[PDB]
């Protein structure tokens, strides 16, 4: 047992020093499971109270300051503006805190919120953030796509096997991409969409408007997009008010920003300027000067 | 890994669509699929230790109840039984090796 | 016998390393040049929507840009390379902004003027397509003809009128 | 060096890629190494059984 | 037991791009060298150095440099190792006369008494160290004897001359009363008569004098050459603005020694707002002298560098008059207390003294 002692000895340390670099990952590992944040819930019954889905769209912001770096240096100060119920408006700005700051308050994404918010009538904080979301469309800066069954894709959660999802998907855009693709409804996607057309995210948001049956609609900035493309996404907005009743669009394009019930601007941290007709924009001369 | 390499690189866009659970099933079954195959895997390293471990132990076992009993040529003198001890200590590790 | 010539591809090569390393590739660093390339490429609006600027890890294994900012961090280290013979491949055709696109004309015509170096950008730029620079014509696996641009009016064909 | 004096064909471009000639370096390399380390084993380990 | 191996497959493939070192970084601000220290022991270590054995051929030198314990272990070995040979010496010759042989005593023996080991290392003993007891005396019929005990004589008496003359040369050191001097912690610079200099104050504790006092000035400094040089540590010499320029000095009291810094001074274009911690810069004061006592020549080592520097600070008198004498309070030496000067630079300074001599 002697002669044993220094073999066991150099594979007890050897093995002593792996296991403390393993353990090395292991305590990152426990320690990245002590961030525990994000809980999704409601302080308020959410069997009737609220609204089964917002379909009025009479939101009344009062007083509402929205900030990232725990409330401090807001990107909002008191921001109390009257929303158009039952039509399309579309507010842009030149400066992107307004429609970040908006983004963040139409899924109450904030870190701080300081303000009331009565989403159809009730409050917003106050609903559970998944069907918060799902009842609530939006488009996003660049094409993001997954990679999987169009079926299971464009309504995973919903789960819909409707035909009609299928009808507008090919009604919408790339009719002869879905024709030529063997799945059709069920087709793969081809990783995430590696060659496909710029105008699969729009299709994809515009199917889960359908689907969803979203009222209101929530749009971001376009990084590039053709003539036809803008005309198409133009299309939309005019189908999506003329049914679903609200449309929302936040942009720095005057041109896409016209075609709207009011047009409203941020900078500097509050509101620049709120224009309740479309025209009172073009009245002041400076804004339609900086865009063009 | 690929998977959930998608999933976290527009992990902003499936939270905001309320599909984090949809794509989290898909992650679970692919969780289980691997899970099968490291089971597996456990399962054969396991033999590979145990028998690793029980080879020495065999082999003294049945080397001394050969001796004992078919042989019985000796009265199993310690400088002989401690000497093939040894030996065999030793030879345990260039056998587990050479493979 | 060949000199450092200078090279660009239609797909665009990326070292997995700060911006600015990779725009230099192992070059002095020189800042009155640095400042005029990135004021013709444009790549000051870019470098400030990078939350380290030139400094963030550009390429693979990091920050991934778009094709249009990788074809303008390509342009920008070959005319930053400074050689005699400079060789472009379609670098208009990934990025159509005019702008832009304008602009590096620009200063690369500025630059060569001043260096008297040969500099060959293959591309479909209709904009300066026709110029008082030389034209080479490729078609079919052959030279139709490398000479003045007044050979092109020349010809029958005047390359579909130009797209006009 | 090899690498370096290599010619650039698409049809060994295409044949062997970065990715392939990248795993080609990381494994092929060590595993010979460990067989170098491991070489007086195979001289010795018979004659001592 | 045993292990596993290297086998890596593919690496995880995915695992890559993680960074986020999260280094300490603590190494920006962790000290800053100095060419020498406050009590000398000049702070410079030496590489690449090809001996040839001249290190081992000044073995007295190197005895000479050993300290008080490790002369006196050196002595005792020596000694105890030359008692031991001639021992040794001496019970082989006793063993090969044979009188070591408890026999009768017929033949006169080589060594008388010499009954043992014991015997012939007593007799080794008074021999070296000449005790002569004489009960173990040499006979006469031992010529290899009688040559053993004059080699053994003459390895005494050079070992002896060799041990009393490393014991003088330890005992006429005086590094230690060279250690005695006392310098300024911090020293400071003001304006006298209208021109800015570099003071500092130097004293001695010993009441013993040294002569010949010299002091020496230098500044190193990274200095480079418009032709391009680079000189890593630069010693420019610094003059004491003595009355006749000569660098002797007597110092009874605690003096204050002072640079004016002029045009030609490197000093000449330096800043209190320049005098932070790490900044290149360092004053060397070497004293030389000789002391009363011994006579040999003393080297005092002193640095300060730009955070010891105290800009606009005046020392306090130190000597104060008492009814038959003087007195001097060494509790004052560092004490310093402000002085109003402008902020400029000795080019500033210059060039506003010029200025105003023009205007005027
Ligand atoms: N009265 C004294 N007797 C002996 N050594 C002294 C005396 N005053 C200062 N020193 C020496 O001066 C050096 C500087 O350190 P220290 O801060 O103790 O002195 P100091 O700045 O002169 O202080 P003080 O305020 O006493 O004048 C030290 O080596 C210290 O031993
Ligand atoms: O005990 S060994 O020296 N082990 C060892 C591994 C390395 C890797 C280095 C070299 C490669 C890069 C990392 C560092 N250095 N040393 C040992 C030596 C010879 C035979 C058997 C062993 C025991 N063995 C084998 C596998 N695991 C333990
Ligand atoms: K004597
Ligand atoms: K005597």
């Amino acid at each position: 047992y002697a002669l044993m002692v220094s073999n066991y000895l150099n594979w007890m340390v050897r093995n002593l020093a792996d296991m403390e670099i393993q353990l090395g990952a292991v305590k990152r590992i426990h320690a990245l499971l002590k961030t525990e944040a994000e809980s999704y819930e409601g302080l308020l019954a959410p069997s009737l109270i609220p609204k089964n889905w917002p379909d009025q769209g009479k939101i009344q912001i009062q007083n509402l300051s929205v900030r990232y770096d725990s409330s401090l240096k807001p990107v909002l100060k008191h921001v109390n503006a009257l929303i158009s119920p039952g039509q399309k408006i579309g507010i842009c700005g030149r400066t992107g805190s307004g429609k970040s700051s908006f983004s963040l308050a139409f899924f109450r994404m904030v870190d701080m919120f300081e303000g009331r918010i009565i989403i159809d009538g009730i409050d917003i904080a106050k609903l559970p953030l998944h069907t918060l979301r799902s009842r609530l469309s939006i488009i996003l800066q660049d094409p993001v796509l997954f990679s999987g069954t169009i079926r299971f894709n464009l309504d995973p959660e919903k789960k819909c096997s409707d035909s009609t999802l299928w009808e507008a998907l090919e009604i919408a855009q790339l009719k002869l991409v879905v024709k030529a693709l063997p799945g059709g409804l069920d087709a793969i996607i081809t990783e995430g969409g590696e060659n496909f057309s710029q105008g699969q995210r729009q299709l994809f948001c515009l199917a889960r408007a359908f689907v969803r049956k979203t009222s209101i609609f929530i749009m971001d900035e376009a990084t590039a997009s053709i003539d036809m493309a803008t005309e198409n996404i133009l299309q939309k907005v005019v189908m999506t008010a003329f049914a679903d009743r609200t449309v929302v669009t936040i942009a720095h394009r005057v041109h896409t920003i016209l075609s709207a019930d009011l047009v409203m601007v941020l900078k500097r941290g509050a509101i620049l300027e709120f224009d309740k007709p479309e025209t009172l924009l073009s009245q002041k001369d400076s804004v339609f000067a900086s865009f063009v | 890994l690929k998977q959930t390499n998608e999933m976290l690189r527009g992990m902003k866009l499936l939270k905001l669509y309320a599909w984090e659970s949809i794509f989290c099933s898909r992650v679970e079954v692919t969780r289980r699929k691997e899970m099968t195959s490291l089971r597996a895997f456990a399962v054969y390293t396991s033999i590979s230790i145990f028998m690793n471990t029980a080879i020495p132990i065999a082999a003294v076992l049945i080397t001394f109840v050969g001796h004992v009993s078919f042989f019985k040529e000796s009265d199993l003198s310690p400088s002989v039984a401690f000497a093939s001890l040894s030996l065999f200590h030793i030879l345990v590790t260039p056998l587990f090796l050479l493979s | 016998s060949r000199g450092p010539v200078a090279y660009a591809s239609q797909k665009p090569w990326l070292l997995n390393a700060t911006v600015e390393e990779n725009i230099t590739f192992e070059s002095p660093f020189n800042k009155q040049r640095y400042k005029m390339v990135i004021e013709a490429c444009s790549l000051q609006p870019d470098i400030d929507i990078l939350p380290h600027g030139d400094q963030t890890q550009i390429g693979e294994r990091g920050i991934n840009l778009s094709g249009g900012q990788r074809q303008r961090i390509s342009v920008a280290r070959a005319l930053y390379q400074q050689t005699n013979v400079v060789f472009l491949d379609d670098p208009f055709s990934a990025l159509d902004v005019h702008l832009s696109d304008h602009l590096m004309q620009a200063g690369i015509l500025e630059l060569l003027r001043d260096d008297k170096r040969t500099v060959v950008l293959v591309t479909h730029k209709l904009q300066y397509l026709p110029h008082a620079d030389w034209i080479i014509a490729m078609k079919d696996g052959t030279i139709q003809r490398e000479g003045t641009l007044k050979d092109f009016q020349r010809s029958e064909c005047q390359l579909f009128e130009h797209w006009k | 060096n090899k690498i370096m004096h290599l010619s650039t064909s698409n049809l060994s471009m295409g044949e062997m890629t970065a990715g392939q000639i990248c795993n080609l370096v990381a494994i092929d390399t060590n595993q010979l190494m460990w067989f170098f380390f491991l070489c007086p084993n195979l001289w010795a380990m018979p004659v001592q059984i | 037991m045993l292990s596993r191996k290297g086998i890596i497959p593919e690496e995880y493939v995915l695992t890559r791009l993680a960074e986020d070192p999260t280094e300490p970084r603590y190494r920006t601000r962790e000290r800053r060298a100095r060419f020498v220290s406050k009590k000398g022991n000049c702070n410079v270590a030496h590489k690449n150095i090809r001996e040839q054995g001249r290190f081992l051929q000044d073995v007295f030198t190197t005895l000479v440099d050993l300290k008080w314990p490790h002369t006196l272990l050196i002595f005792t070995m020596s000694f105890l190792c030359s008692w031991l040979l001639f021992a040794m010496v001496w019970w082989l010759i006793a063993f090969a006369h044979g009188d070591l042989a408890p026999g009768e005593g017929t033949n006169v023996p080589c060594v008388t008494s010499i009954h043992s080991f014991s015997s012939a290392f007593l007799f080794s003993i008074e021999v070296q160290v000449t005790i002569g007891f004489g009960g173990r005396m040499v006979t006469e019929e031992c010529p290899l004897a009688i040559l053993i005990l004059i080699v053994q004589n003459i390895v005494g008496l050079m070992i002896n001359a060799i041990m009393l003359g490393c014991i003088f040369m330890k005992t006429a050191q005086a590094h230690r009363r060279a250690e005695t001097l006392i310098f300024s912690k911090h020293a400071v610079i003001t304006l006298r008569h209208g021109r800015l200099c570099f003071m500092l104050r130097v004293g001695d504790l010993r009441k013993s004098m040294i002569i010949s006092a010299t002091i020496h000035m230098q500044v190193v400094r990274k200095t480079t050459s418009p032709e391009g040089e680079v000189v890593p540590l630069h010693q420019v010499d610094i003059p004491m603005e003595n009355g006749v320029g000569g660098n002797s000095i007597f110092l009874v009291a605690p003096l204050i020694i002072y640079h004016v810094i002029d045009s030609n001074s490197p000093l000449y274009d330096l800043a209190p707002s320049d005098l932070h911690h790490h900044q290149d810069l360092e004053i060397i004061v070497i004293l030389e002298g000789v002391v009363e006592t011994t006579g040999i020549t003393t080297q005092a080592r002193t640095s300060y560098l730009a955070d010891e520097i105290l800009w606009g600070q005046r020392f306090v008198p130190i000597v104060a008059e008492e009814d038959g004498r003087y007195s001097v309070d060494y509790s004052k030496f560092g004490n310093t207390v402000k002085v109003p000067t402008p902020l400029c630079t000795a080019r500033q300074l210059d060039e506003d003294r010029s200025l105003l001599d023009a205007l005027t």
